[PDB]
């Protein structure tokens, strides 16, 4: 094929707690580099490649533009931040939690166990694993924190351990949309 | 009820 | 910082396609068809809730593709450097043989944003039931792209997930099946 120009823009708004404070940030690129932009913390025009350092003169020299930009967090910031808080900034849904072992050996030999966290959000959350009521703090592995790109996150957190008859394994997820920390256990 | 857009200043 | 909205648009030459959208902690609020013109939401409800004007984000597009004419030429037109993406399939929840799924195919840290993604099923490529996301945005740039396949575990049945991207040597093929 042949060569592409690729114009990239960014409007940026960083929240910290509630609107108390926030930042705006208008970003120009051009092939994957950013070239000039507007810091609300800065006031005015910047360049971040010599590619901008006239543009940013130009700029700049619109006061009405200047003006207009330092009020964007606002009119455009903590306005959009209201128009949407409902139902992005207080959406919760529960995490689906299923316990189940991995890999496979005969008894007396190598074993993992497998916590599945999905379907919640925000991503936030927190999950351990327990023995007997002792928490585990060694055999854990964890995938992290995974996207799904549909408002919701999963996550798989692993451990390994040598299963013993009449034992309690528990699998536990505190997130924001559960008042109180939810279990799965696993008995051997 | 309407999200804001911001608009870019032309080069 | 508890929160970011990012307003991400950008215009693509000599491709000449464009996109306008909005984004809320790396998920998708909604995205403008530049064809149709209407607004689009990633969720079906967020429609009731808020309303964004499809003609904003046109008059902006036409806004990036003027500047970039313009420092296309004031950068002795250099063209951007293809980076191949890195892709990644994973269901949406813990696989249940004969119980509904999703297979997500997750295309991420790739420019320019332009792929060909395609849902192959023992070979034979399926289209039934499938959905995407337009380009999303990355902190160094790049973009992520989400594909959806909605399907039913089996002991058979195999699944692909095809990237075509100039980054490639050829298309790339990332595999899934049921143990
Ligand atoms: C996405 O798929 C399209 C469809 O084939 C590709 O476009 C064609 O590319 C071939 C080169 O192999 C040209 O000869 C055709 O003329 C193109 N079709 C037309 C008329 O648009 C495109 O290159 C692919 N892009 C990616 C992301 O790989």
């Amino acid at each position: 094929t042949r060569p592409r120009f690729l114009e990239l823009l960014k409007s940026e708004c960083h929240f910290f707690n509630g609107t108390e404070r926030v930042r705006f940030l208008e970003r120009y690129f051009h092939n994957q580099e950013e070239f000039v932009r507007f810091d609300s913390d800065v006031g005015e025009y910047r360049a971040v490649t010599e590619l901008g350092r006239p543009v940013a003169e130009s700029w700049n020299s619109q006061k009405d533009l200047l003006e207009q930009k330092r009020g964007q967090v606002d009119t455009y910031c903590r306005h959009n931040y209201g128009v949407v808080e409902s139902f992005t900034v207080q959406r919760r849904v529960h995490p689906q939690v299923t316990v189940y072992p991995a890999k496979t050996q005969p008894l007396q030999h190598h074993n993992l166990l497998v916590c599945s966290v999905s379907g919640f959000y925000p991503g936030s959350i927190e999950v351990r694993w327990f023995r007997n009521g002792q928490e585990e703090k060694t055999g854990v592995v964890s995938t992290g924190l995974i996207h799904n790109g549909d408002w919701t996150f999963q996550t798989l957190v692993m451990l390994e351990t040598v299963p013993r008859s009449g034992e309690v394994y528990t699998c536990q997820v505190e997130h924001p949309s559960v008042t109180s920390p939810l279990t799965v256990e696993w008995r051997a | 009820q309407w999200i804001r857009v911001n608009i870019p200043k032309r080069i | 910082e508890e929160h970011v909205i990012i307003q991400a648009e950008f215009y693509l030459n000599p491709d000449q396609s464009g996109e306008f959208m909005f984004d809320f902690d790396g998920d998708e609020i909604f995205h403008v068809d530049m064809a149709k013109k209407e607004t689009v939401w990633r969720l079906e409800e967020f429609g009731r809730f808020a309303s964004f004007e499809a003609q904003g984000a046109l008059a902006n597009i036409a806004v990036d593709k003027a500047n970039l004419e313009i420092m296309t030429k004031r950068s002795n037109y250099t063209p951007i450097t293809n980076v191949p993406p890195e892709v990644t399939v994973l269901t949406n929840s813990p696989v249940e043989l004969r119980e509904p799924n999703v297979l997500i195919c997750f295309i991420d840290k790739f420019t320019p944003p332009v792929v060909n993604v395609t849902w192959l099923r023992n070979g034979k490529p399926v289209t039934t039931g499938v959905s995407e996301t337009v380009f999303l945005p990355r902190e160094d740039h790049l973009f992520r792209k989400f594909h959806y396949l909605p399907f039913l575990p089996s002991t058979e049945d195999v699944y692909d997930c095809r990237v075509e991207h100039w980054g490639l040597d050829e298309p790339l093929l990332k595999h899934w099946e049921f143990d």
